[PDB]
């Protein structure tokens, strides 16, 4: 059987930048 | 989406175009997009598009990625984990 | 569900039948369904059924598709884009 | 280890029609 | 979880104790969770456990569950798809 | 490449039974 | 994340690591994370980070983890199931 | 094809601690 794993993780980083408008 | 500094992307084993889970430690949202890469030393992450409903600057979040592999490997497998501090000063 | 102009499911690759999610620019929701065609040229994206609860006439959205493949071949993955302004007119 | 990446997107689409008695 | 008469999983195609996504027509909600069989012709949808928070008696919902392919496949695959109608009457 | 696919569905059934404690 | 005391993870078949779905029965809240083996014998249920935001010390909750694997063996597939009663005592 | 079936749970626990500023 197959197992979905936690490959990896950045814990507890701050949000620098919200953009609505695209990047998206 | 969600622009991350390509240094983060690197300690975290996470591509650029992977799934990723974002868990707002701020304001308890969980959400699903994709990773895109930011210029390496930026230090950015920046959640854009639909992404921006739930997150704002200054939001602490966790953000994860998931891969499939057999049980024998699943068993001996482990994660790459970065931590941070501060100004997204990671340790 | 979610019925789509074929001409773009062709752009960007996804198939009828296949997974897809919807994220809401307008409102903020994100929910997930599968993909209908839609006759080509016709420029319609109809959100059907409970889906209908989620997105409304004129909202703007983001629908994409994801895929599985061995990291080897992830490290190298260009996915498809199709950017749209106007009544869904492809740029 | 088997990777789940974006394999495509329609990005900023108008929804045009929506059914919710649709039976299809 | 979500019990169903085991004619009903027949014709969609759905295995017991797969994963399976609910959508409710009525109110809205949508979650995920996994099928259980109910004994043959007793017509039976019950949503139990947490999911009873997500839907009622008399709620009009549509379930389905989803599996993988490669692209070649996937482009010829034909979903099992049933229509109800009034007590749960198959069409 | 591995695509997920609609595999089958139940279109419109009513629920006839809910069971906040236990078969769950 | 989710801290489980190791009998319980034995028991179930998840492991250190995997992916977990947690379906609150006392809220109706629905959400996936990921578990981290927690002392034997200590009967631990340690819902952290954003996950906190969602469940409260004495919430009563399901814990699953699902794994993928071909038609074939899914037809005769058995699930590892825990029953648990009075201060996760395990029955 | 492939079919994502449930592996195993734990029925019916309850939460002993959360813990909001776990760094781990």
């Amino acid at each position: 059987m197959i197992r979905t794993m936690l490959q990896g993780k950045l814990h507890r980083v701050k949000v620098t930048h919200a953009d609505l408008h695209y990047e998206g | 989406x969600c622009a991350i500094d390509q240094d983060f992307l690197d300690a975290a084993g996470i591509l650029e175009n992977e799934a990723i889970d974002i868990w707002n430690v701020t304001n308890g949202k969980r959400f699903s997009t994709y990773a895109i890469a930011a210029e390496r030393g930026s230090r950015i992450i920046s959640v854009n598009g639909a992404a921006a409903h739930c997150a704002s600057v200054g939001d602490i979040v966790i953000i994860a990625s998931f891969v499939t592999m057999p049980d024998e490997e699943a068993r001996t497998w482990r994660p790459n984990v970065a931590y941070f501090e501060g100004d997204n000063e990671m340790k």
